RNA sequence: GCAAACUGCGAAUACCGGAGAAUGUUAUCACGGGAGACACACGGCGGGUGCUAACGUCCGUC
RNA sequence: CCUCCUAAAGAGUAACGGAGGAGCACGAAGGUUGGCUAAUCCUGGUCGGACAUCAGGAGGUUAGUGCAAUGGCAUAAGCCA
RNA sequence: UGCCUGGCGGCCGUAGCGCGGUGGUCCCACCUGACCCCAUGCCGAACUCAGAAGUGAAACGCCGUAGCGCCGAUGGUAGUGUGGGGUCUCCCCAUGCGAGAGUAGGGAACUGCCAGGCA
């Protein structure tokens, strides 16, 4: 009777502290050089390279920062 | 371990010859021994439980533990203690209620040999504790009794059959 | 062991099976061992002509390629729902 | 099965571990022996093993494992890893409780030197 | 058998990010001054509302 | 104040369109380190009837994750110390 | 330079489930007793102490089993952008991108470093 998605891509080249992709659950985990928040909103680390990949037992969608 | 000895010396002997098992441990052996009076009757108090508890401490070695329901029952209500055993003591008990327990039941029609899980468990619940001498009638409350259950690595209903035929098995 | 003989397929896509459906053809495949698998293009009219006798699905075919006769088994065929039409038929070599 | 929850402890461990990009020097409890090894952040390649079953650690232990043959353990691969400069590298009990041989071999390590 | 608030599967157009060709008065952005501007309508594209009866009504796009 | 669709697969894209919940609390119901890993159904067992009780079995989270809703949590954010 | 085992990574179903036998040389696993280091919301269940006292029962190790699960082409089909047409509700034409399912086939995973035993 506020933003999700993707907001930052791969191959982007962000600067250190830059959030890339919020979600409401954990439908993506941070990699390797890459911070968590309480909220799941995954944050650059670094500089460089960004790569979305899928990996694990269970094939989750994980997300990484690489050296450019 | 008091009855340990004794088991290996005779128990295996004539279980081998009977099955002719390769490894030591392939006889059956028992692991672990229930003891839960299944009272159900601690809804209304507590009181009842305490009780219960202090039979079970005072009838084995041990201190009782609490548990939770998985009837009018809520989730997660206390109701009863269970006890078990591991060790040295899994044969002193078992030696101690074979040599005064279960020979001294009123009315022993016997076991039941259908009362298994049909893996190689035994479950069975036995009724007027007077049974047990270590019950003291002081403190009785009312007409209670163990619902043990044999925890043995039988693989089927053959190797609970022999094992149990193992202690004499007195009659069905 | 029927004499059939079929064109070999030279495009790729919907549009030549579109032109072969319209002018009462369609396009149909041969597979089957290591042989690699080829497209053919059947006349419609001839696959009528001879699949109505039962014998046609019952043994193994016989398709002419090139001048050239290979044994082939005839998968499967898919039709229109209720056009009488063979949408696509699949072939085993044998 | 006891395997089975130990492999997902350690995997915690490890996966944590993992962020920082750091030689692991993991070390494994058996009933029988003890493993101890020093491994790049990569994991597909080890800097230096030693283990209780070797001669070198075996002949003055009757037996390969217990307390002193964890501290005997211990003991060798510090020197050895010190040899190789290991410069505060960190430990891992491959996700296991720091009790017995463990806590033995790690204390051991540290009387050497180790720096974890 | 069904499911705009069913997905065990899964399209092209639409997006920015990287490399690359020719193009076009730099067709691109910021700042500073000066505007109108605050009631648009027809049709097509896929829908809601409405009784898909409506030449009724509202959405994103040309 | 907030969530689900409605809504044409980046974000947004009208409804007086249909669902709704929240005005709470913790000095723990946070953290540290350690340990553990459910629901669902079945077998035996006085009441207990099949499901007040424990042991075992298929399986490893469809339990639970304090608040309505939706996504997520096995490395457990779920439970204890 | 070969056969076998253990640890650690990439790999996350062509890696899983079902059946048979094979292993105690080394190594691995179960385990005796535990008052001793330690311990339970009760218990040597796990944890820790003396080892082979006992064994290969489960477990893991190889191979065969394509039974099961899984992947999976090839085409075609459905759908659709762009421009147009018709009896313009819907369909079709030209071109481009190209479903799902199914299919032949694959399918007893592969690979990298160290350590130990037998050649």
């Amino acid at each position: 009777t506020k933003r999700l998605g993707v907001k930052r891509f791969g191959g982007e080249s962000v600067l250190a502290g830059s959030i890339i992709v919020r979600q409401r659950g954990t439908k993506f985990h941070a990699g390797a050089n890459v911070g968590c928040g309480r909220d799941h909103t995954l944050f650059a680390k670094a500089d460089g390279k960004v790569k979305f990949e899928v990996k694990g037992p269970k094939n989750r969608k994980f997300i990484s920062i690489e050296a450019e | 371990a008091k009855l340990h000895d004794y088991y290996k010396d005779e128990v295996v002997k004539k279980l081998m010859t009977e099955f002719n098992y390769n490894s030591v441990m392939q006889v059956p052996r028992v692991e672990k021994i229930t003891l839960n009076m299944g009272v159900g009757e601690a809804i209304a108090d507590k009181k009842l439980l305490d009780n219960a508890a202090a039979d079970l401490a005072a009838i084995s070695g041990q201190k009782p533990l609490i548990t939770k329901a998985r009837f009018k029952i809520r989730q997660g209500y206390p109701i009863g203690c269970k006890v078990t055993l591991r060790g040295e003591r899994m044969w002193e008990f078992f030696e101690r209620l074979i040599t005064i327990a279960v020979p001294r039941i009123r009315d022993f029609r016997g076991l039941s040999a259908k009362s298994f899980d049909g893996r190689g468990n035994y479950s069975m619940g036995v009724r007027e504790q007077i049974i047990f001498p270590e019950i003291d009638y002081d403190k009785v409350d009312r007409v209670r009794g163990l619902d043990i259950t044999i925890t043995t690595t039988a693989k089927s209903d053959e190797e609970g059959r022999a094992l149990l035929a193992a202690f004499d098995f007195p009659f069905r | 062991m029927f004499t059939i003989n079929a064109e070999v397929r030279k495009e790729q896509g919907k549009g030549a099976s579109r032109r072969l459906r319209a002018a009462n053809k369609f396009p149909a495949i041969i597979y089957g061992g290591k042989e690699a698998p080829l497209a053919i293009e059947l006349d419609h009219d001839k696959v009528m002509n001879m699949q109505a006798k039962a014998e046609f699905y019952s043994e193994v075919l016989t398709i002419v390629v090139d001048g050239k006769e290979i044994k082939v088994k005839a998968q499967d065929v898919q039709r229109h729902p209720y056009k009488p039409k063979l949408q696509h038929i699949d072939f085993v070599r044998a | 099965d006891k395997k089975s929850a130990r492999i997902r402890r350690a995997t915690r461990a490890r996966r944590k571990l993992q962020e920082l990009g750091a030689t692991r020097l993991v070390v494994h409890r058996t009933p029988r022996h003890i493993y101890a090894q020093v491994i790049a952040p990569n994991g597909s390649e080890v800097l230096v093993a030693a283990s209780t079953v070797e001669k070198a650690i075996a002949e003055q232990l009757k037996y390969t494992g217990n307390k002193d043959a964890a501290a005997a353990v211990g003991k060798a691969v510090a020197e050895r890893a010190l040899e190789k400069g290991i410069k505060d590298v960190s430990f891992d009990r491959s996700g296991f409780q720091y009790h017995g041989r463990v806590q033995a071999l790690a204390d051991a390590a540290r009387e050497a030197g180790l720096q974890f």
